[PDB]
């Protein structure tokens, strides 16, 4: 178990799907890699100018579209591979 | 077709030399009528044969540390597995699953590859000193397209998966189904030998097959004998006919006299005596 | 002893694991130099815009999560190799 | 289904128009890529400093034109692409 | 000093010299770090002369049956041996760990009677060596 600290979350991304629109299976680097992840840890809030903090609008168990970048960094929990990255990199959420 | 009349023709041909046709004569029975048998100047004043079992190939091992017999310089492994890599392998994040579960396994593994770099080398030879895992790696003989028909060989008679990138699989997906099995594996410093190698037959005879029709059409005496070689590797035998001689001119008259009976024997086989 | 200022805190960063999920020993690059380590000195607190400071969310005895970078940096205090960063490079606190 | 964060904006882009000022069809790098797009959902809206949420002048129904660059990110849902990009990247508002 | 050789025989030089000395070497491939080294990896000796040219160790503190496997080892890869380069090079090795290594030098006065004086005594070295090796008539 780990909690992020202040306004960062930790997800883990979805598997990479194979058929894409019907039976046709992509092999290689057709195959990008998936930009949709599933958030499991959540930090407390962002710190303010002044100094209180104000909670995520994400929550734990929603699923979260992000844009990759040097910010996101991977490390590895109970022998899996999850994702640390700034809220600011959250682009939305599905459903 | 008898051993007696095939011995007749080899010393006809060898300039009335008996001992010539005896030893090819003796060389034709052991190695088959699907083998190959060649002739290489020697180093003592006898002739001698010597016949290779099984398949064997003229690479070694890639780092000496592997070698636990020393008493002949050789690396010994009883029933391995045989892990047919098509591509180059320098990381060693890539082996961690299958290593992991042939030590869970617990017995040798052997990697034949196009090449090990030395991170993964190090990592290698580290690891069968500690005992955790005995792994053996040499390379991928062949250049090129026949590289990738031997590899194909060896899994067949292996009876294993070759792991190649332009078919659709990784090699960090590979499970114990995709490993091959044998007896006995022996490694030198230059050939290496893999024998009583574990494969249903009719793997082997359609595969011997289909090299006989790319046999049929091929057109250079070049290409017709490493298929050959090809056929007597996956199911006849290999000989070699060393020439024994004082000086290099006598060698050389030598050498050709049983070529010449070599040549003879065949075609007297092939098409009968008058 | 050291003590840090503002929100910058000093931490002894773990020893690389050789073994991975099993017996196997990595050795040479392989083994990537870890990036979990323990908290050992904890500064005050970061200074605001108006002027009032506030404590370091993360306290003395805890196990953190970093990023290395150009702003960690590596002090030999007595004998003993520490690294000091702010706490903008504090990822997550294990447990 | 999914809802942009903050001041975020989901559009899709119109197609290339192929005829221009008359019967002429434009193909090749003739036809540059439409900057004119249709909104589908809009975002709470900005976080100011002090703490409070702006809403979004842009309103769902509307037509837009942006400016392509490095902050819009392209993402494929229903089988369908869409943009997600800012609302600073909008720069002025059809009718 | 410097490791005497270059390429495989270097290494082999160095592992006969740690097998003398009783040591262990430090090498990457094997996979220890020189900062992780202890007194157990270190060789010993008696006495150690190094000039310009040579270095020289005398009575190294080593268990024989190391030495003993060492050059059974190396004649094991002589009888192996094709060229008479490689053949004389493992006998050296094998001088150097278990027996000795002489030299002859000819003196003459011009360089026609040392050329043909040297001939004379190759000459009858190889003799030597043919008659210990089969016998004489």
């Amino acid at each position: 178990n780990i909690r992020p600290l202040h306004d960062r979350v930790i997800v883990k991304r979805k598997e990479v799907e194979t058929k894409s629109a019907g039976g046709i299976v992509l092999t290689g680097s057709a195959a990008a890699k998936s930009t949709r992840g599933e958030v499991l840890a959540v930090g407390n809030g962002r710190i303010l100018e002044n100094g209180e903090v104000k909670p995520l609008d994400v929550k734990v168990g929603d699923i979260v579209i992000f844009n990759d970048g040097y910010g996101v960094k991977s490390e590895k929990i109970d022998n899996e591979e999850v994702l640390i990255m700034s809220e600011s990199d959250i682009l939305a959420i599905v459903e | 077709s008898d051993s007696k009349a095939i011995a007749q023709v080899g010393t006809i041909s060898a300039n009335s030399d008996e001992t010539v046709g005896k030893l090819i004569a003796e060389a034709m029975d052991k190695v088959g009528k699907e083998g190959v048998i060649t002739v290489e100047d020697g180093t003592g004043l006898q002739d001698e044969l010597d016949v290779v079992e099984g398949m064997q190939f003229d690479r070694g091992y890639l780092s000496p540390y592997f070698i636990n017999k020393p008493e002949t310089g050789a690396v010994e492994l009883e029933s391995p597995f045989i892990l047919l890599a098509d591509k180059k392998i320098s990381n060693i994040r890539e082996m961690l699953p299958v290593l992991e579960a042939v030590a869970k396994a617990g017995k040798p593994l052997l990697i034949i590859a196009e090449d090990v770099e030395g991170e993964a080398l190090a990592t290698l030879v580290v690891n069968t000193m500690r005992g955790i895992v005995k792994v053996a790696a040499v390379k991928a003989p062949g250049f090129g397209d026949r590289r990738k028909a031997m590899l194909q060989d060896i899994a067949t008679l292996t009876g294993g998966t070759v792991i190649s990138e332009e078919i659709g699989m990784e090699l960090e997906k590979a499970t114990l189904e995709d490993l091959g099995q044998a007896k006995r594996v022996v490694i030198n410093k230059d050939t290496t030998t893999i024998i009583d190698g574990v494969g249903e037959e009719a793997a082997i005879q359609g595969r011997v097959a289909q090299i006989r029709q790319q046999i049929e059409e091929a057109t250079s005496d070049y290409d017709r004998e490493k298929l050959q070689e090809r056929v007597a590797k996956l199911a006849g035998g290999v000989a070699v006919i060393k020439v024994g001689a004082a000086t290099e001119v006598e060698m050389k008259e030598k050498k050709a006299r049983v070529e010449d009976a070599l040549h003879a024997t065949r075609a007297a086989v092939e098409e009968g005596v008058v």
